[PDB]
C-alpha cells in the first residue's frame, strides 16, 4: 500500500499490508494519489 | 557431441547426508537466482546429457566415481529445498529449476551400483516479489 | 486572425476562450491538455551492474615456489601459500610434506548479465516541453502534437497552432539522475572512477557493451583448507544487487503536482506546474461579419434551481425574441460562475436551458447570449459533501 | 442408484504441474473447510470408487481421457499442501483430508498408462487449534471440548449439489485440416457439426465428413449425448440450447458438531511471596496466560507465553485468579 | 454466508440480458467481446459478437 | 465484513438479510468463470476476533 | 536416525501380509545451535 499527495510536497509512505487492517489517510484539496496492490492507482478529491 | 572432448571431475561437500562432510561427485558450485520470475541456475560437479565415450545422450548421466568417471541415469536425478523441485533443463553441469520456499538447497542422483549420494547448500530461497503480492501458487491468468 | 491565449499546465481540465475579431461575430474555443511532456536533455556517466568474480583453476606447485605476476586487470589480487598438502581422490598431489605452494590469483569483470540487468547514471541538464491538446473547433474534436518551445508551428484544418513556451523551469529530475528499466531514481550517485565496495557503483563501466571497466570490490585470497584444493576470498557483495532491494520507491511514486515517470526517453508527463500560452491564427474563412448574425431582445433571467458546488449544480432558463434562425454563443461575464454549453440555437419568441457551476451562496451574474447580455438572480444552497473526488475552478 | 444419470467429466486447471496451466482430469472445484476439527472437504474433476461400466469398487478410480473415461488405481491418488495428507474417505468427486499448515494445496493421481497428473491451487491452510495444547497425537481419554467434523453417514440428507445435463461434449480432436478442406472423424460416435464456409455447415453426422475449402477455426463439433447428468461445473461450458435448466443431488458426509479430546498445560513451579506470586512457566506449544483481581477493578491482562518465562504478580486482599491455558483458574488469596 | 453461483450464460454470436431478481445482495452483469475456450477449443463462432 | 453482515431470524428462516458488498469482475482470456470481488465472512472474522 | 526439524516422531514397518503398522508420539526435534551464527551446511574447515 502507498500514498502520495497531488501536489507541491507529494510525502510518499509506503507499507506491506499483511492482515486486516484500518487506515485513515487525509485528503487535501491538491488530491490523494493511492495505490494498492497491482491495481490502477486510486485517485481522491475534496469536495463540500 | 561437444561432450567428447570434456570430461568431469569431483570436488568437496559441507553435507552429503546426516550433516556429514565428504567429497561429493554431486558438488554444489553456484546458486543463481538472477531471473525475477523464480527459475535457479545450479552449477554442480557431474555432467549431464553426455556419456563417458563423449556422446549426446538426454538419458544419460556422468559422474566421478573413484578415478574413474562413469555412467547413471537422467530420471535418479533430484533436486528439493522443503519439497521436491521440478527440472526444466540439464545441459552439463547446470540444471534448471522451479523451487518452493527453502533455506537449504539439495541436489541428488543415483549411480549404477544403486547407491545415492546428496549434497546440501544452506541457500535462502524465497522468489522476489514480482509486483506488489506475495503470491505463493502462481496463477495462469492474471497481469502481465 | 492570430488568437493568443495563456493556460495553466493542468492535465484534464477543459478551458474555454472567447475570440472578438472586431466585425466578426464572436467565437469559443474549447481547449483541454491530453499530455504534457517534459524531456531532459541527458548525458551517460557510466552504468553500473552485477560483478564477475574471474577465479581460475590455482597452481599447486609440488616441491617448489610459485611467484605472483603483476597484471593489468580490475580489482587483480594475487597470493603465494606455503606449507600447503592438498589432497584429491586417489590421495596426496604432492610428493614433499611442506615443501609446496599454491598460486591464488583472481581478479573483477562484468558479468554476463550486465547487457539486460543493468542501471544507467544519467547526468540531467535543461528540458524541453511539448504538448497533445485537444481543440473543439467548428463543432469537432481535433487533436493537436507539438513542441512546447513557442516556434514550431502545426496546421490543423487550416489553422495554425504555435505551443509554447514553457513558463515554468520546475522538473521532477535534478541534475544527477539513475534509470532502471522502467523506474527513475533523484541519485547523488559517485562519480566515475570513485566507487565504494559494498555500495551502488562498485563495478563501473562506460556501456553494457564496454571493454574497460572500473573495479573497487575489497577482494582478498584466504588460505585453503587442510588437504583442500579451493581458492577461499573476502569480499564486499554486489552494491548493484544490494541497492535493487535498498532503492525505494522511484519519481513515479514520490514527485510533486502528481508527476508520471515513462522510460526510452526518460520523460515527465503530465505535470500541474507553471502555465502555458497557446497561439491559434483562425483563418478568415471560419469568420462571418456580425451584421450577418442574428440579434435578441427583451430577455429573462430565472432559476428554478441552484446548488452551490465543484461541478454544474445550477440550472438557469433564459427567455429572448430572436431575429431569425442561427447559432448563437453562450459565456458568463462574471468570474465566479461558468457555463456548461459554448453555443445554442436561437429561432424567434423562444426559451434556453442552461447549466451553470458556482461557489457564492448568493449569485448575481451576466451570461451573454450571442452580443446582448442579461442579469441572473440566483440563491444557491450548500451541497450535501463537504470533500469532492474532482477538480474545479 | 443416483449414479444411473450422474457420471464423470473434465475441467481446466491453473496449475498441473510447474506452474503450466493445463485441462486435468483431476481439476480442483470447491475446497471446504467448514469443519473445526480440520477435516478438508475437497470436490475434483473425476469419480473415485467407480468403475467405467458403473460399478462399485474402491480399489478403482474413474477420470476423463481425451474424450472416453478410463479406470485408474485408487492408491495413486494423493493430497498434498507442504508435506502429504492423509486421506480418510473417498466417494465420487469428494475427497475428505487432514493437511498440515499451507499456503497451495495439490491433489493428483496416477493413470493406466503410468502417467501422473496433478492439479495446484492457492489455498491458505491453517486450521485453528483445538483447545490450548498444540499436540499431534489424539488422545483415547482427556478433556471434552466442542469441535465440528465431515461425519461418513452416506444416507441422502441435508447437504445438495446442483447438476445440469452435457448437452453435447465439445472436442476440438475431431477435426483435421486435410490439406485445403476440413475432416470430421467420428469413431463410431454421433457428432454435431458448424462450420463459416459455405454448402454442408450443420447437421447431426453418424459418418466421417469433409468440409470443402476451410479452415480448422472457422468450424466447431461436439460428441452428443444428452442421456447423462452433469454436475453444474465453472470449468465446464453451459449447454447452448439451454437456459437455467438444472437438477439436484443429495451428497455425503454433511458437517456435524461433535466433541474433541484435548490436552491441558503443565503445573508451573509457583513460590509464593509478601503479597506476590512468582510462577515459572514452561510451555511446549503457545500458551495463554491470563489474571484478574477477585474485587471492584479486575484489571484483565492476557499474553501468549512461549518461550521458558518467570512473572511476578501482585496478589492484593480481594484476590488474584489465573489462569493458565485450558487448565481450571487458580484462585490465590494473601493474609497476612 | 454462501455465495450461491451458477453456470455463467455464455451467448455465442449474440447477447445476452440481466433479468432483475428479487434475492439477497444479487448482482448481474453481461460482458461484451468475450471468446472463451473449453478442452477441444473455442466455445463460440463469433471472434468479438 | 462486520459482525451482522448476513441476518437471518432463525437458523431455519426462509427469508435473510444480506449486505456483503458482492461485485462481478470479467473474466480472464479464454477462460469460463465467474470471478467476484466480495467483503469476506464477519461472522468467520468474529469468531477470531 | 538423523531427522529435520519436525514436532512429532513417526516409526513405522510392513509385515508379511502387506500391512503397516506406524506409530506416532508427540517430539519437539530441533538440533541446538553451536557457537554464534546461526548456520544450515557445515563447513569442511573453520573454528574449532
Amino acid at each position: 500500500l502507498s500514498y502520495r499527495n497531488m501536489g507541491e510536497e507529494p510525502n510518499y509512505q509506503e507499507e506491506w499490508v499483511m492482515h486486516k487492517k484500518e487506515v485513515v489517510l487525509t485528503v487535501p484539496t491538491e488530491g490523494l494519489e493511492v495505490t494498492w496492490g497491482n491495481n490502477e492507482p486510486y485517485k481522491y478529491w475534496p469536495q463540500m | 557431441n561437444v561432450y567428447k572432448a570434456t570430461r568431469p571431475y569431483l570436488a568437496h561437500c559441507p553435507d552429503c547426508g546426516e550433516g556429514h562432510s565428504c567429497h561429493s561427485p554431486v558438488a554444489l558450485e553456484r546458486i543463481r537466482n538472477e531471473a525475477t520470475d523464480g527459475t535457479l541456475k545450479i552449477q554442480v560437479s557431474l555432467q549431464i546429457g553426455i556419456k563417458t565415450d563423449d556422446s549426446h545422450d538426454w538419458t544419460k548421466l556422468r559422474y566421478m566415481d573413484n578415478h574413474m568417471p562413469a555412467d547413471a541415469e537422467r530420471a535418479g536425478l533430484f533436486v528439493r529445498t522443503s519439497a521436491p523441485c521440478t527440472i526444466t533443463g540439464t545441459m552439463g553441469h547446470f540444471i534448471l529449476a522451479r523451487c518452493p520456499k527453502g533455506e537449504t538447497l539439495t541436489v541428488g542422483f543415483t549411480d549404477s551400483r544403486k547407491i545415492s549420494h546428496s549434497c546440501t547448500h544452506p541457500f535462502h530461497h524465497d522468489p522476489p516479489v514480482i509486483g506488489r503480492e506475495k503470491f505463493h501458487s502462481r496463477p495462469q491468468h492474471g497481469k502481465e | 486572425y492570430e488568437h493568443v491565449t495563456v493556460i495553466p499546465n493542468t492535465v484534464g481540465v477543459p478551458y474555454k476562450t472567447l475570440v472578438n475579431r472586431p466585425g466578426y461575430s464572436p467565437m469559443v474555443l474549447e481547449m483541454e491538455l491530453l499530455s504534457v511532456t517534459l524531456e531532459p536533455t541527458l548525458s551517460l556517466d557510466y552504468i553500473t551492474c552485477e560483478y564477475k568474480t574471474v577465479i581460475p583453476s590455482p597452481y599447486v606447485k609440488c616441491c617448489g615456489t610459485a611467484e605472483c605476476k603483476d597484471k593489468n586487470l580490475p580489482d587483480y589480487s594475487c597470493k603465494v601459500f606455503t606449507g600447503v598438502y592438498p589432497f584429491m581422490w586417489g590421495g596426496a598431489y604432492c610428493f614433499c610434506d611442506a615443501e609446496n605452494t599454491q598460486l591464488s590469483e583472481a581478479h573483477v569483470e562484468k558479468s554476463e548479465s550486465c547487457k539486460t540487468e543493468f542501471a544507467s547514471a544519467y547526468r540531467a541538464h535543461t528540458a524541453s516541453a511539448s504538448a497533445k491538446l485537444r481543440v473543439l473547433y467548428q463543432g469537432n474534436n481535433i487533436t493537436v502534437t507539438a513542441y512546447a518551445n513557442g516556434d514550431h508551428a502545426v496546421t490543423v484544418k487550416d489553422a495554425k497552432f504555435i505551443v509554447g513556451p514553457m513558463s515554468s523551469a520546475w522538473t521532477p529530475f535534478d541534475n544527477k539522475i539513475v534509470v532502471y528499466k522502467g523506474d527513475v531514481y533523484n541519485m547523488d550517485y559517485p562519480p566515475f572512477g570513485a566507487g565504494r565496495p559494498g555500495q551502488f557503483g562498485d563495478i563501473q563501466s562506460r556501456t553494457p557493451e564496454s571493454k574497460d571497466v572500473y573495479a573497487n570490490t575489497q577482494l582478498v585470497l584466504q588460505r585453503p583448507a587442510a588437504g583442500t584444493v579451493h581458492v577461499p576470498y573476502s569480499q564486499a557483495p554486489s552494491g548493484f544487487k544490494y541497492w535493487l532491494k535498498e532503492r525505494g520507491a522511484s519519481l513515479q511514486h514520490t514527485a510533486p503536482f502528481g508527476c508520471q515517470i515513462a522510460t526510452n526517453p526518460v520523460r515527465a508527463v503530465n505535470c500541474a506546474v507553471g502555465n502555458m500560452p497557446i497561439s491559434i491564427d483562425i483563418p478568415e474563412a471560419a469568420f462571418t461579419r456580425v451584421v450577418d448574425a442574428p440579434s435578441l431582445t427583451d430577455m429573462s433571467c430565472e432559476v428554478p434551481a441552484c446548488t452551490h458546488s465543484s461541478d454544474f449544480g445550477g440550472v438557469a432558463i433564459i427567455k429572448y425574441a430572436a431575429s431569425k434562425k442561427g447559432k448563437c454563443a453562450v459565456h458568463s461575464m462574471t468570474n465566479a460562475v461558468t457555463i456548461r454549453e459554448a453555443e445554442i440555437e436561437v429561432e424567434g419568441n423562444s426559451q434556453l436551458q442552461i447549466s451553470f457551476s458556482t461557489a457564492l451562496a448568493s449569485a448575481e451574474f451576466r451570461v451573454q447570449v450571442c452580443s446582448t447580455q442579461v442579469h441572473c438572480a440566483a440563491e444557491c444552497h450548500p451541497p450535501k459533501d463537504h470533500i469532492v473526488n474532482y477538480p474545479a475552478s | 442408484n443416483v449414479y444411473k444419470a450422474t457420471r464423470p467429466y473434465l475441467a481446466h486447471c491453473p496449475d498441473c504441474g510447474e506452474g503450466h496451466s493445463c485441462h486435468s482430469p483431476v481439476a480442483l472445484e470447491r475446497i471446504r473447510n467448514e469443519a473445526t476439527d480440520g477435516t478438508l472437504k475437497i470436490q475434483v474433476s473425476l469419480q473415485i470408487g467407480i468403475k467405467t461400466d458403473d460399478s462399485h469398487d474402491w480399489t478403482k478410480l474413474r477420470y476423463m481421457d481425451n474424450h472416453m473415461p478410463a479406470d485408474a488405481e485408487r492408491a495413486g491418488l494423493f493430497v498434498r499442501t507442504s508435506a502429504p495428507c492423509t486421506i480418510t474417505g473417498t466417494m465420487g468427486h469428494f475427497i475428505l483430508a487432514r493437511c498440515p499448515k499451507g499456503e497451495t494445496l495439490t491433489v493428483g493421481f496416477t493413470d493406466s498408462r503410468k502417467i501422473s497428473h496433478s492439479c495446484t491451487h492457492p489455498f491458505h491452510h491453517d486450521p485453528p487449534v483445538i483447545g490450548r495444547e498444540k499436540f499431534h497425537s489424539r488422545p483415547q481419554h482427556g478433556k471434552e471440548l466442542p469441535c465440528s467434523t465431515y461425519v461418513q453417514s452416506t444416507a441422502a440428507t441435508t447437504e445438495e449439489i446442483e447438476v445440469h445435463m452435457p448437452p453435447d461434449t465439445p472436442d476440438r480432436t475431431l477435426m483435421s485440416q486435410q490439406s485445403g478442406n476440413v475432416k470430421i472423424t467420428v469413431n463410431g460416435q454421433t457428432v454435431r457439426y458448424k462450420c463459416n464456409c459455405g454448402g454442408s455447415n450443420e447437421g447431426l453426422t453418424t459418418t466421417d465428413k469433409v468440409i470443402n475449402n476451410c479452415k480448422v477455426d472457422q468450424c466447431h463439433a461436439a460428441v452428443t449425448n444428452h442421456k447423462k447428468w452433469q454436475y453444474n461445473s465453472p470449468l465446464v461450458p453451459r449447454n447452448a440450447e439451454l437456459g437455467d435448466r438444472k437438477g439436484k443431488i443429495h451428497i455425503p458426509f454433511p458437517l456435524a458438531n461433535v466433541t474433541c479430546r484435548v490436552p491441558k498445560a503443565r503445573n508451573p513451579t509457583v513460590t509464593y511471596g509478601k503479597n506476590q506470586v512468582i510462577m515459572l512457566l514452561y510451555p511446549d506449544h503457545p500458551t495463554l496466560l491470563s489474571y484478574r483481581n477477585m474485587g471492584e477493578e479486575p484489571n484483565y491482562q492476557e499474553e501468549w507465553v512461549m518461550h521458558k518465562k518467570e512473572v511476578v504478580l501482585t496478589v492484593p486482599t480481594e484476590g488474584l485468579e489465573v489462569t493458565w491455558g485450558n487448565n481450571e483458574p487458580y484462585k490465590y488469596w494473601p493474609q497476612l
